RNA sequence: GAAAGUUAUAAAUGAAGCGGUCUGGAAAGGCCCGCCAAAGACGGUAACAGCCCGGUAGUUGAAAUGGCUUUCCCUCCAGAGUGGAUCCUGAGUACGGCGGAACACGUGAAAUUCCGUCGGAAUCCGGGAGGACCAUCUCCCAAGGCUAAAUACUCCCUAGUGACCGAUAGUGAACCAGUACCGUGAGGGAAAGGUGAAAAGCACCCCGGAAGGGGAGUGAAACAGUUCCUGAAACCGUGUGCCU
RNA sequence: GCGGAAAAAGCGGAGCCGUAGCGAAAGCGAGUCUGAAUAGGGCGCAUAAGUAACAGGUCGUAGACCCGAAACCAGGUGAUC
RNA sequence: GGUUCGUGGUAGGAGAGCGUUCUAAGGGCGGUGAAGUCAGACCGGAAGGACUGGUGGAGCGCUUAGAAGUGAGAAUGCC
C-alpha cells in the first residue's frame, strides 16, 4: 500500500486553465479573444449554422415506423457447428448454448459461412440458402 | 441527464452500417416543371451526409 | 505449503488450490482495485454555500451608474468577503466497482503475492475456551507474526475476534469476507484450514 | 356563490384567439336565486339550472 | 381495561506502573524494565498516558411516567350447494354538441380523463373498453365508500460518521446576533475568538494630578501584564558604513 | 434489489451494447433497394472486434469560467414628505 | 551510447514537471525546541528546495500513491 503504482498510461493529470501564462492557458484559458465562445455559456447551440438554414432543414422528411414491424434474432450456419453431429436444434438450445440471449420475433437461420454436421435444425424462419444448406449436408428444416 | 436526440433530424437522417448517415435530397416537392427529367433522376436517389456536416451534427443524433 | 497448529507446532503439510494461491499475480490489476476500494470508503459530506444559498443579498447595494464604485449585484457575489464559493465540494458519491472477473482476479492475485513473499500462515484450526487477550498474544508468538497481521477464519473457530478485538495491528474477519483492501492493509495472512476450504469454494 | 345542490361553482380556463393566444376566464355556474326547503325552513338559495332541471321543488 | 416481558427517561460497578533513570518549569516524551486487555474509545491532567483522573469493554440497575410486544379479559360474528319463472344490480348519471383543460399527445384521424353550458340512454335479450368508427372476438361491470406496507420530507430528539470548515473560513451569528446600526415601514443587517499550567493578575520603592513608566517581585517566559499565543507587509521613527 | 459494517463478496441476466445488413415498409438476407432486367448503380459483405470499468480531451443539459445591467413579473410596505 | 538537422514567438495544440491542503501506507523529525516568522554571500534548467542562526513554544516532514475550495498584480474587484 506504501508503493502502489498503477498502470502506466492509465492516469494522466488534468488541465487546469487560467492558472498562469506559463502553463500556456493562462488569462483566456484557451478561448481565444471575446466574442459569444468566449462568454461563460457562451456557444451557439448543436447543429446551429448562425441563421443560415440547418442542413436537417433542408431535406425531407422520410417514411414511417410500422408498428407491427418484427425483427428476428440471427443464427449464420457457423456457429451450429458447435453442435454434435445428429443432434436437433430448437430455439430452447440455442438459448441454453448462450447463441442467442434475446429471441426478438423469433430465430431466423442464414447462410453465413458452411454447416459441416447433419442436424435437424427448427427456427421461425430460414434463408432459402440456409434451407438449401442444412440439407445439403444432410439436415431435416422444419418452421415452427 | 440523458442527451436528447435531435427529433427532427432522426426523421430525415438514416444511420448506415460503417456508421455514415444517409440522407434524401432537398428539391423533391413540386417546382418539377423546372427540372429536367435527368434532375429528378438523381434528386430521387438519396445522397450521404457530408463530412462537414457531420461533424456538425453527429451528436445530435448520436443513438 | 506447511500446516502448523495454534500452540505452533507442525501439524502437517496442506496442498492449497493452485488457480486461487499459485496464479501469476497482476500487479496492475491489484493496485486499480485497491484504489477502488479506498474510493469507496469515502463518506463524500461535504457542501458550500454558493451565492444563492447564502443568507441575504437579493438587492443590489448601490446604483449600477453615477457613485465611483465597481457595479455590484449582490453583497454575496463570490468576491465579496462573506459572498458564495464559486465552486467548491458538492456532496457526491466516490464509489465505483471494476467488473467481478477483475475483482476476482485481484483478490487471487494479492493471496498468490502473499505465498510468494512466505506472508501466509495456514493453522489447523484456532479456537479459545474463553475470550483472553493474553492467550491471543501468547499465540502470536509461537507463529512468530510480530507484525500487522489478518487472521482469517470460519465458524468452529468462536471466541477469537473477542481475543483479538484489542491488539492494535491485528484485525479478525469470516472467510466470506476477504477483502483486497483488508490483505493490503496487512503484512502476513492467518488463515484456517477451514477457511481456505471456504476461500476455495468461492474463488 | 355556488349550487348549493351539486356544489356547482365558477372554475378558471383559457379563452383562445384564433392565433391561439390564450388569456384566462372563468366558466361560471348558471346558479338561480330560488326558494327552496334546505333543512325544512324554505329559504332563497342557489341552485344550477342543472339542478333544478326535473328533479327539485320550488 | 388488567397482568407479565421489554425499551426509553437518572445511574452502579469496572483490570493494569506513585516502576527506575535522562532532559525539562512540568513528563504522558527518550532510554531501560514490567503489567492489564471482552477495556489500546474519546477526553482531561503543567509536553504525546491502555496501567494518574473522568471513563472505556464486560456485567448490574428504576420508585415514577411514557412507548412497544405478547397473553388474558372485554366486545363482535353464520357458512356451503342446487335451481335463472319473476325481481334487483348506483339517472339528469353514462354518453353527445358547444367552449376549455388534463392526458408525453399543441384539435389532430384523436381514443382516454375532468370542468362550465345545453341536450340526454340502455338499464340484463343489459352495459363499457381494446387510440376515429363499424362488425366480430377478447377482457371487463361505471355512474357509492373505506383500506396498512413498500414512497416523500425533517422544525426536532438519541447515538454516531466525514481524504467537510477552522475565525475574511464554517451558519448572518464560535463572542448575550437577527443584536448594534440603518429605515416611517415592510425590510436590510454587521464587526467582534486565544494571558498563563495555575492569578501565582505585579506587595514595596521611585517620577507623575492621573495616564504612563523605571525598579523590585511572581512565572519557564511579562519583549505572556486583564482584549495580554504567534506577530508578516504596508506605514512611522532613531542610530550610522558608503554616496550626495 | 436481497444479504451485509454507510464493508467485501455472493446472489440478481430483467435489460444494454456487439455478433448483418439493405429497404419508407411488407419483407428479403451476405445480400438488399431501385428496376421489366439474369443490367447498372446506392448502401453493405468479402477485406471479423467488441464490451465493462477507470483516466485524459471535447461536447450536451444544468447559473456551467467569474463579476456587471437597464428592465420584467409575483406577494407585500408606504399619503408622519 | 554516437552522427546529422534543429531550438524567436501572440492566439492556440502537445508534453514534462514545481508547489499547496487533505487521505492511506511505509519510514521518520520534534521541549536537546515542531509549524510559523526574520535574516543570510547555499543548491537545482524553471516552477522551486535546503542549510545555519535569531524569534516561537507544539506539532511537522519525507517516500509512493490518491483526492482537490490547489497557486493572483490587475476585475473603477470585496474586506
Ligand atoms: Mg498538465
Ligand atoms: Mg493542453
Ligand atoms: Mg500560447
Ligand atoms: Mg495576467
Ligand atoms: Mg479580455
Ligand atoms: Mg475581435
Ligand atoms: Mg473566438
Ligand atoms: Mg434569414
Ligand atoms: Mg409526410
Ligand atoms: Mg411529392
Ligand atoms: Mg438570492
Ligand atoms: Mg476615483
Ligand atoms: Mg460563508
Ligand atoms: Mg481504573
Ligand atoms: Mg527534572
Ligand atoms: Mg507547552
Ligand atoms: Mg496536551
Ligand atoms: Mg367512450
Ligand atoms: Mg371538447
Ligand atoms: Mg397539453
Ligand atoms: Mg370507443
Ligand atoms: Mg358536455
Ligand atoms: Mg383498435
Ligand atoms: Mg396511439
Ligand atoms: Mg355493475
Ligand atoms: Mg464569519
Ligand atoms: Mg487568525
Ligand atoms: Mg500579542
Ligand atoms: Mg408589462
Ligand atoms: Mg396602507
Ligand atoms: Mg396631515
Ligand atoms: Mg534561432
Ligand atoms: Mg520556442
Ligand atoms: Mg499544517
Ligand atoms: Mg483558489
Ligand atoms: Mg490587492
Amino acid at each position: 500500500l506504501h508503493e502502489l503504482k498503477p498502470s502506466e498510461g492509465s492516469r494522466k493529470e488534468r488541465n487546469r486553465v487560467g492558472r498562469g501564462t506559463g502553463s500556456g492557458n493562462g488569462k483566456t484559458s484557451g478561448r481565444g479573444h471575446k466574442g459569444q465562445k468566449a462568454r461563460s455559456g457562451g456557444g451557439v447551440r448543436l447543429g446551429f449554422e448562425g441563421g443560415q438554414l440547418p442542413l436537417f432543414r433542408r431535406i425531407p422528411k422520410r417514411g414511417f415506423t410500422n408498428i407491427n414491424r418484427k425483427e428476428f434474432a440471427i443464427v449464420n450456419l457457423d456457429v451450429l457447428n458447435r453442435f454434435e453431429d445428429g443432434t436437433e436444434v430448437t430455439p430452447e438450445l440455442l438459448v441454453e448454448t448462450g447463441i442467442i440471449r434475446n429471441e426478438k420475433s423469433g430465430i431466423k437461420i442464414l447462410s453465413n459461412g458452411n454447416i459441416e454436421k447433419k442436424l435437424t435444425v427448427k427456427a421461425n424462419k430460414f434463408s432459402a440458402a440456409a434451407k438449401e444448406a442444412i440439407e445439403a449436408a444432410g439436415g431435416k428444416t422444419e418452421v415452427i | 441527464p440523458k442527451m436528447k436526440t435531435h427529433r427532427g433530424s432522426a426523421k430525415r437522417f438514416k444511420r448506415t452500417g460503417s456508421g455514415k448517415l444517409k440522407r434524401r435530397h432537398g428539391f423533391t416537392s413540386h417546382m418539377f416543371a423546372n427540372k429536367s427529367q435527368k434532375q429528378k433522376r438523381k434528386l430521387r436517389k438519396s445522397a450521404m451526409v457530408s463530412a462537414g456536416d457531420f461533424k456538425r451534427i453527429r451528436q445530435m443524433v448520436a443513438k | 505449503l506447511s500446516l502448523l497448529k495454534q500452540d505452533g507446532t507442525n501439524a502437517g503439510e496442506i496442498t492449497l488450490n493452485d488457480t486461487v494461491f499459485g496464479i501469476e499475480p497482476n500487479e496492475k490489476v491489484v493496485v486499480d482495485v485497491i484504489l477502488s476500494q479506498r474510493a469507496s470508503l469515502r463518506q463524500g459530506t461535504h457542501k458550500v454555500k454558493n451565492r444563492s444559498e447564502v443568507r441575504g443579498g437579493g438587492r443590489k447595494p448601490w446604483r449600477q451608474k453615477g457613485t465611483g464604485r465597481a457595479r455590484q449585484g449582490s453583497i454575496r457575489s463570490p468576491q465579496w468577503r462573506g459572498g458564495g464559493v464559486v465552486f467548491g465540494p458538492t456532496p457526491r458519491s466516490y464509489a465505483y466497482k471494476l467488473p467481478k472477473k477483475v475483482r476476482r482476479l485481484a483478490i487471487k492475485s494479492i493471496l498468490s503475492s502473499k505465498v510468494n513473499e512466505e506472508k501466509l500462515v495456514v493453522l489447523e484450526g484456532l479456537t479459545f475456551d474463553a475470550p483472553k487477550t493474553k492467550e491471543f498474544a501468547a499465540f502470536l508468538k509461537n507463529i512468530s507474526v510480530d507484525t500487522k497481521a489478518l487472521i482469517v477464519v470460519a465458524g468452529e473457530s468462536e471466541n477469537v475476534e473477542l481475543s483479538a478485538r484489542n491488539l492494535q495491528g491485528i484485525t479478525v474477519i469470516p472467510a466470506e469476507s476477504i477483502s483486497v483492501l483488508e490483505v493490503a492493509k496487512h503484512d502476513k495472512l492467518i488463515i484456517t484450514k477451514a477457511a481456505v476450504e471456504k476461500v476455495e469454494e468461492v474463488l | 356563490k355556488e349550487c348549493v345542490i351539486t356544489g356547482r361553482k365558477s372554475r378558471s380556463g383559457n379563452k383562445r384567439s384564433h392565433a391561439m393566444n390564450s388569456s384566462k376566464r372563468t366558466w361560471k355556474a348558471n346558479l338561480q336565486k330560488v326558494r327552496i326547503l334546505v333543512n325544512g325552513k324554505p329559504k332563497k338559495v342557489w341552485v344550477s339550472a342543472r339542478a333544478l332541471k326535473s328533479g327539485k321543488v320550488e
